């Protein structure tokens, strides 16, 4: 078109990424800077239609997840599914414990404050800029 | 000029350069500003492509998009203001429709959940149904829960971090329950902000009080009293406002046989006949049996003017020659011969309105022990902070907060108080009493309170029914203020309500609140000369990290005014209220302190504080680099706070504007029907937008034919009678016709004003009409304001001073122009 | 040093505490609501 | 007299430029400063007919493509057509393997994200001034 | 009377004055700052008729021919006519392959950046004032 009104912005990855961002500052990721970056560019590549914008987001979705798994230190998924046998043949007890020191609640807390305070700033401040800029920085920084 | 680009131009490029440069000198442009401006549009071709689509609509809203720059005046220093506009534009944010839909559904819900939750509530009400030993018990036991729940939220040291996140949770809890319809609500944000309230002082006692130096003691004790005093005064109005018992007028009696007598005294000292007229028409339009009421009219100055206009118009007419205790002693030698059951008293200027004796009597009725009930005071005239500021229609008066919340919140306590006029005084009482209070200046404040003390309650009503001319200068707006304040003086010097008999503790609570606001200039003035104890002197008057403090102060602030704005909602836009208390904040204090122990006059103080504010930022300015990288931030909050005592001081000085006056009669803007009627059979319909005491204001749709030499006849309609009136073309300037309305007789103004003024309608639109309560809406305007008093100010000052002023503003004016606008 | 033990379990505690101080809140106001209609009541009428 | 309208830029080859300017930032490239500002002069100097200018942009799509071939270190064609047989001799199933192995993906991101770095960017800056701007940059520097 | 209006500058010439003086760097020629500046005078000379122009087109293509060959250190006309039997005997590659090896392709590169250099440049700075400039700095250099 003339001017390709379809950079409409990450809209709602701005969480993804800002996630990404705070788990990679608490130092529990292996962060790809690569992969984070195409993902950010197939996020706001310009398409003509919304039914194709709607298919984009429905496809990166699945893909995004994978990434977000990919980056943290979770064991990959030959562990998940030689073990899933055993988990389920596993005792209750045993189950309830590890989900209870699985789960550390400033972790939930510190997203809960991140997600309200995205809302806010995306209410006021664009978030597209500012993510697409932290990224180019770390693959600057690492490619260097 | 032009040989030179010939030289390094080819003529077709040439041309259009020599255009180009035409073009901008055409528009005042120097040659220097010009030429830079060829130089950086050259430039900008070079880099950005212009000829792109986006760039051409871009282009093509080069207005909306940077307001500040002028494409047709080029500007030194342009390439800063277009890069920091063009940084912004990419920072700021710009199928929203299902978001919007959805977002509004949210809010829908949000608002609905305290309704269903009442109906469910109440449909299984089956809350105090338990016995009454228990009851008790468990409520007490429930209260020390809840007190000591509080207690440990409000003492709990906590780290930046911790004390951050405490923030903002109770902020979303108070922006949460803020979007809350109810009275409910009221209650828990008021219990919130005490709570939040309570850690700020506790913290300030025991963490953040310096005892270092015996400079830095008696400073940092001055603004903690200040700041204890503040708080006093917020409890106590939140006592006072905290449920409005939105009290409903009583159908009277269908018969009209038990119904009473009621005596209107309008009271003149020194009144021109001119706003009598209006109000004693009205009075005549009084929807009460014409046997049973006595309209008033008592004369200060002894004219003949009015003894005719009430013969005349079928009203009494009564005048003393000896004038004593001034409006009260008037009012008391009227009621030694008020041959009624009731007095009411209305002002000079409040009009009545028709449904004005029968919306409010029948309370007097019912309950058969009261003895006064208050109606509210609407101004239509812009008062002197409307009409100096720009501000007519768009920012409540001072009283509407008072008269719209706070007096109806004070009928649960039984303190509503007699304001002046505008009300009805049940004359059995009156007699007990003694009549109207002679003592003080605010007679009205002391008979309430006499009435109050022999057990005889008051009420309160809450429609607009009196609209007057508001105050005509700001001298005289100070002049009413500090009568009510010197009045509230006197009666705590003469009768101390807090020691008393008979009276509820509720009472005294809302009696001495009501005079905390006379005494509130003291705290004034001294938070708007705290910061200058550290930029000036060194003393540290709180001792704690800047982080501290602007985690700590802050939450007592945005609480306090997130509170505020809910409960006081359409009646005083925020921040307002900090710059009517420090244009009193000079004048009503030194009366108080004596009782305890441009303009050469009005506005001398305003002069001294922005002198000495601006001593403290060039101090601060001249301490941010020379100071260490510690003591840093301290300085920054400090500006801020003095940056915040600027904007103050500037509104306060904008206020001080006497405008140009030249209205004989001030124009009510609402919208009414009307017709015009010529000698042709075809009746012509019209917009009206205005009228006023002798005129009015009709925008004709399409302008058919007439001229200024024209007979027109006006047909006023009301319910379902017309009217008929001579009317004479005044102006006519194209779709605004202007019309004057010459002198008539009794029963022409009788029906004229009850055909525009008294008409008990449209005091209700006009709230409707109110601007919500915003504090980002408030923010830029409070800004220009300042702005233009200061501007105002350095045009205005001597000129030692007018040369530093020019300077500032001119500075101003310049950091402005680069500032980036939406 | 009862009450510098208590803050010992909270000083690091602000979100448990805020919670709490939510739940005292609606209490406090639950309480005030119940007063002050009991008084509105007795006074209209 | 739009007679401007003919010297345009060399939009949709701001990528070209690009990509073998990255290329060579990375040092993957053998570059040839000199042959690059004569295409670059080739597709900034006009030609009379619209027509005459698709012919030719459809004359240097297969100018553009050798460039882009011989400027990168791969062997000379001929010496492909030569052992054709030589291959077709050879399993198909390692060809298959070797040529799934020398495909490096961080390459093939980095040129997605300039791409959709060159597409957003073609507004606030002219791609073809800055092209040419490092390319008289490089020559100026391979001549001294 | 309007001569003036003829004063268009040196025109399709400055091409050739500034392929001299693009050689003059590279030192494939010997410059004769007597002979150049008189056929620059020759070109000066404003004259109304275009038929004349036409004329004037016609004797000074010629003239620059000859300018631009005798400015060259190529052998001299007495060589070329002694051994014209013996060269026009032999195979043009031969004498192909000794104009590309005398006259390198960087020098026809050099030609046509410059020649879309002076296009562009004539529609936005008089050239002529310029090159005129140029031609007398040089002539003045020469001369000292
Ligand atoms: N001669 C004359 N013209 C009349 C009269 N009534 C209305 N107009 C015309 O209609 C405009 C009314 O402006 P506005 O909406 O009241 O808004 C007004 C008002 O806010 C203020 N203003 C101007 N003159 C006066 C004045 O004499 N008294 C007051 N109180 N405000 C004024 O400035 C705004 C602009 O007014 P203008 O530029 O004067 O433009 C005036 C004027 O041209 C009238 O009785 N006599
Ligand atoms: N609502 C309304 N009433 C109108 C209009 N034109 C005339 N009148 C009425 O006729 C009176 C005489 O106004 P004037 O002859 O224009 O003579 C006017 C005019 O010279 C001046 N004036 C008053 N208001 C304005 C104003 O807003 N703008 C200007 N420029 N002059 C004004 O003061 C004189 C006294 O005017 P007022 O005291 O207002 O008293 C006005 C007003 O009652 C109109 O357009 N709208």
């Amino acid at each position: 078109s003339s001017l390709w009104q379809y950079w409409r912005g990450l809209s709602g990855w701005n969480f993804y990424f800002l996630v990404k961002f705070g788990l990679l500052w608490a130092g529990y990721l292996n962060f790809h800077p690569l992969l984070n970056l195409v993902f950010a560019a197939f996020l706001l590549m310009p398409l003509p239609r919304y039914s194709l914008h709607r298919l984009r987001h429905w496809i990166a979705l699945p893909i995004g997840f994978a990434l977000f798994w990919h980056d943290t230190w979770l064991p990959g998924p030959e562990s998940i599914m030689s073990q899933g046998s055993q988990v389920a043949g596993f005792s209750t007890d045993y189950l309830i414990d590890l989900v209870t020191r699985f789960i550390n609640w400033q972790m939930i807390g510190a997203i809960f404050v991140l997600l309200v305070a995205w809302l806010f700033l995306s209410q006021w401040i664009r978030i597209t800029v500012f993510v697409v800029a932290i990224l180019l920085w770390l693959n600057v920084l690492t490619l260097a | 000029m032009s040989i030179l680009t010939r030289w390094l131009l080819i003529p077709p490029v040439n041309a259009r350069l020599i255009g180009r440069y035409r073009d901008y000198r055409r528009h005042g442009a120097s040659a220097f500003s010009a030429t830079l401006g060829c130089f950086w549009m050259i430039l900008a071709w070079i880099f950005i492509p212009l000829e792109h689509p986006r760039w051409q609509r871009i282009r093509a809203e080069h207005k909306n998009l940077y307001p500040h720059i002028n494409a047709s005046r080029p500007r030194p220093l342009d390439p800063v203001r277009y890069l920091i506009q063009t940084c912004w534009l990419l920072i700021g944010a710009s199928a929203f429709s299902g978001l919007q839909n959805i977002r509004g559904r949210y809010h829908q819900w949000m608002n609905e959940l305290p309704e269903r939750v009442s109906h469910k509530t109440q449909h299984l009400d089956e809350l105090g149904h338990l016995s009454a030993g228990a009851r008790r018990l468990i409520l007490g036991i429930i209260v020390t829960f809840s007190l000591i729940l509080a207690l440990i939220c409000v003492t709990q040291p906590f780290n930046p971090l911790a004390q951050f996140i405490f923030l903002m949770l109770l902020w979303g809890v108070a922006l949460i329950v803020r979007r809350m319809p109810g009275r409910f609500s009221a209650l828990m944000l008021i219990v919130l902000s005490l709570t939040v309230s309570c850690r700020y002082i506790w913290w300030r006692y025991t963490s953040t009080l310096n005892w270092d130096d015996p400079v830095s003691l008696v400073c940092g004790l001055i603004l903690l009293f200040a700041e204890t005093y503040a708080w006093i005064v917020l409890v106590l109005g939140y006592f006072q406002v905290v449920w409005p018992l939105n009290r409903q007028p009583v159908p009277l009696p269908k018969d009209m046989s038990l119904w009473p007598s009621v005596d209107i005294f309008v009271p003149t000292y020194n009144e021109d006949l001119n706003v009598v007229k209006n109000t004693i028409y009205a009075s005549l339009g009084i929807d009460w049996p014409k046997d049973k009421l006595n309209i008033w009219i008592l004369d200060d100055g002894g004219r003949e003017e009015f003894r005719q206009f009430a013969q005349n118009v079928g009203v009494k007419y009564i005048a003393r020659t000896t004038h004593e205790h001034a409006k009260a002693g008037n009012i008391n030698n009227a009621l030694k011969y008020a041959k009624g059951e009731f007095v009411s008293i209305f002002d000079c200027d409040h009009v009545p309105t028709r449904s004005f004796l029968q919306m409010t009597m029948g309370w007097f009725l019912k309950e058969k022990q009261l003895a006064m009930m208050q109606t509210p005071h609407h101004f239509f005239s812009p008062d002197p902070f409307e009409r100096n500021l720009g501000r007519f229609r768009k920012t409540p008066n001072e009283g509407t907060l008072f008269y719209g919340l706070v007096q109806d919140g004070n009928d649960m306590w039984d303190a509503t108080f007699f304001c002046g006029s505008c009300a009805v005084i049940r004359r059995k009482p009156l007699d007990e009493i003694g009549g109207i209070a002679v003592e003080t200046v605010t007679e009205d404040a002391h008979t309430s309170l006499r009435l109050h003390r022999r057990g005889y309650t008051s009420a309160y009503m809450r429609i607009p029914q009196a609209a007057g001319l508001a105050t005509e200068s700001l001298s005289a707006h100070i002049g009413q203020r500090i009568r009510w304040a010197r009045g509230m003086v006197q009666i705590f010097r003469l009768d101390n309500p807090l020691t008393g008999k008979g009276l509820k503790f509720a009472q005294r609570l809302c009696y001495v609140n009501a005079m905390f606001h006379f005494l509130s200039g003291i705290p004034r003035l001294i938070f708007l000369t705290a910061p200058l104890a550290f930029l000036l002197l060194h003393a540290y008057i709180i001792y704690a990290p800047a982080l501290m403090i602007a985690l700590f102060v802050l939450p007592h602030m945005i609480h306090a005014s997130l509170t505020n704005s809910k409960i006081q909602g359409k009646y005083r836009h925020s921040f307002w209220s900090e710059i009517y208390e420090t244009v009193l904040a000079w004048y009503i204090a030194p009366p108080t302190l004596v009782a305890l122990i441009v303009d050469w006059v009005i506005s001398r103080p305003y002069i001294f504080l922005v002198l000495l504010n601006l001593v403290g930022v060039a101090v601060g300015i001249w301490r941010y680099f020379y100071g260490p990288p510690t003591e840093m931030l301290t300085v920054v909050v400090s500006m801020v706070w003095v940056f915040y005592n600027l904007i103050v001081l500037g509104g306060a000085v904008a206020v001080s504007v006497e405008s140009k006056q030249v209205r004989r009669s001030h124009r009510v803007e609402m919208t009414m029907p009307a017709a015009i009627a010529r000698e042709d059979g075809h009746l012509f319909s019209c917009t009206v937008q205005d009228f006023s005491d002798g005129g009015l204001g009709i925008k004709i749709n399409g302008q058919a034919q007439i001229l200024e030499g024209q007979k027109v006849n006006l047909l006023l309609k009301r319910g379902q009678q017309e009217y008929v009136f001579p009317t004479q073309v005044a102006r006519v300037m194209g779709n605004e016709v202007g019309l004057k309305l010459m002198p008539l007789t009794t029963q022409q103004h009788i029906d004229f004003v009850q055909c525009t003024f008294a008409r008990a309608d449209t005091w209700a639109l006009w709230q409707d009409s109110y601007p919500e309560d915003k504090p980002l809406e408030s923010l830029l305007d409070i800004l220009k304001l300042g702005f233009r008093g200061y501007r105002h100010l350095a045009e205005f000052a001597p000129s030692s001073v007018k040369g530093i002023f020019r300077v500032l503003t001119s500075l101003v004016s310049w950091v402005v122009s680069f500032i980036p606008r939406r | 040093p009862w009450f510098e033990r208590l803050w010992y379990a909270l000083a690091n505690h602000p979100i448990l505490l805020a919670v709490l101080a939510a739940i005292s809140v609606i209490l406090l106001a639950w309480v005030l609501w119940r007063l002050l209609r009991i008084i509105s009541r007795r006074r209209l009428n």
